[PDB]
């Protein structure tokens, strides 16, 4: 399972 | 889980010179929003890991642009330009595109200096430690390189191996050396059988073996 | 400005419930973006993630973890904490708590919390000095020796932490069950014995904090 990005940049 | 494949394990350089760290994964590292997931650390013992790079080549604030990082899909390269002494560390990969984040088995970074003859130190038992009933001896074999050596303990001139405990530093980040611990505990009976209490150390700097010797009658 | 620290037990019974807590500052959990992460490691062996939290309530945890795990957050107090269920020796490890970045890459870490899962006692060490042979060079070097302690760790400074330089403190070695460690320190001859040399030692799960002055044989 590919994860959940929460915040990025 | 993603299996991160580092490598080589350990790697010794000459100061200033160029390390060079690869990460393969066991799939590829593009998350389906395009961005690809992997960052790299560096842990020194007793501490906490570090961040270095986040997200392939983005360097965490504070690293010196001497460390980069590169690659793409399922190959990473980690490159540490000028290695100093403070760069000393256990440097691993983790990607956290796929559940769970996982990270690469590490690469011991050590560094080259010229060879140096450990300062060896011994030390009877304590007055407090032999009320106890009890009677360590100790040995220091400080500050030397290369890290190989041997160290052998002899009582009243003849070799005891039973009752040694032996400790080893990792390399100092400042002098480029290293540094081992060895004690023989005794009981203060057995301690009190015997005279000569001896410390010897192989290594090479020394055609001859260093040794550190007390008399208990002193 | 972000730090972070780690507190609980040093150590536990198989079968009992680790509490862990995180109290942070320099960020918080009502900013958006933030988040704060809990991941181990067994002595000598690799990283592993264990639970995330997120400024909107968001919770994810390690798949094969977790029916074990809990993690929460108290938000106006900055801190935040892991529950463990049904630990085994498996479960000894460093436990740390880390800032996030937003996608599972930590950027700030708590200096870890050492947890050891046993049914042995807690046992303070023995701390003694280590002075030289009695009875003249330039350079002279002392010595502590931690006996007989467990669990890990022990924290040990020379001089409150005044005497820093040429310090090794060793890595701690099982000795029948128990661990012990030593540490030298290497001054020139004018600073000792006139000036005062003192091993600082101690251990959280006793609550020992012990002196040992270095005297002259």
């Amino acid at each position: 399972r590919e994860a959940i990005v929460k915040a990025d940049e | 889980d993603v299996v991160m494949t580092q490598t080589p394990l350990s790697l010794s350089v000459s100061l200033g010179d160029q390390a060079s760290i690869s990460c393969r994964s066991s799939q590829s590292l593009v998350h389906s929003n395009g961005n690809t997931y992997l960052h790299w650390y560096l842990q020194k013992p007793g501490q906490s890991p570090k961040l270095l790079i986040y997200k392939v080549s983005n360097r965490f604030s504070g690293v010196p642009d001497r460390l980069s990082g590169s690659g793409s899909g399922t190959d990473f390269t980690l490159k540490i330009s000028r290695v100093e002494a403070e760069d000393l560390a256990v440097y691993f990969c983790s990607q956290s595109t796929h559940v769970p984040p996982t990270f690469g088995g590490g690469t011991k970074l050590e560094l080259k200096r010229a060879d140096a003859a450990p300062t060896v130190s011994i030390f009877p038992p304590s007055s407090e430690q032999l009320t106890s009933g009890g009677a360590s001896v100790v040995c220091f074999l400080n500050n030397f390189y290369p890290k190989d050596i041997n160290v052998k303990w002899k009582i009243d001139g003849s070799e005891r191996q039973n009752g040694v405990l032996n400790s080893w530093t990792d390399q100092d980040s400042k002098d480029s050396t290293y540094s081992m611990s060895s004690t023989l505990t005794l009981t203060k009976d057995e301690y009190e059988r015997h005279n000569s209490y001896t410390c010897e150390a192989t290594h090479k700097t020394s055609t001859s073996p260093i040794v550190k010797s007390f008399n208990r009658n002193e | 400005q972000v730090t972070l620290k780690e507190s609980g037990p040093g150590i536990l019974k198989p079968s009992q419930t680790l509490s862990l807590t995180c109290s942070f500052s320099g960020f918080s959990l009502s900013t958006s973006g933030m988040g704060v992460g809990w991941i181990r490691q067994p002595s000598g062996k690799g990283l592993e993630w264990l639970a995330h939290i997120w400024w909107d309530d968001d919770k994810y945890y390690n798949p094969s973890l977790q029916s074990q795990l809990t993690i929460s957050k108290d938000t106006s107090r900055n801190q935040v904490f892991l529950k463990i269920t049904s630990v085994d020796t498996a479960d000894s490890a460093t436990y740390y708590c880390a800032h996030d970045r937003g996608y599972y890459a930590m950027d700030y870490w708590g200096q870890g919390i050492s947890v050891t899962v046993s049914s042995a006692k807690t046992t303070a060490p023995s701390v003694y000095p280590l002075a030289p042979v009695c009875g003249t060079g330039s350079s002279v070097t002392l010595g502590c020796l931690v006996k007989g302690y467990f669990p890990e760790p022990v924290t040990l400074t020379w001089n409150s932490g005044s005497l820093s330089s040429g310090v090794h403190t060793f890595p701690a070695v099982l000795q029948s069950d128990l661990y012990t460690l030593s540490s030298s320190v290497t001054v020139t001859s004018s600073t000792w014995p006139s000036q005062s040399i003192t091993c600082n030692v101690a251990h959280p799960a006793s609550s020992t904090k012990v002196d040992k002055k270095i005297e002259p044989r």
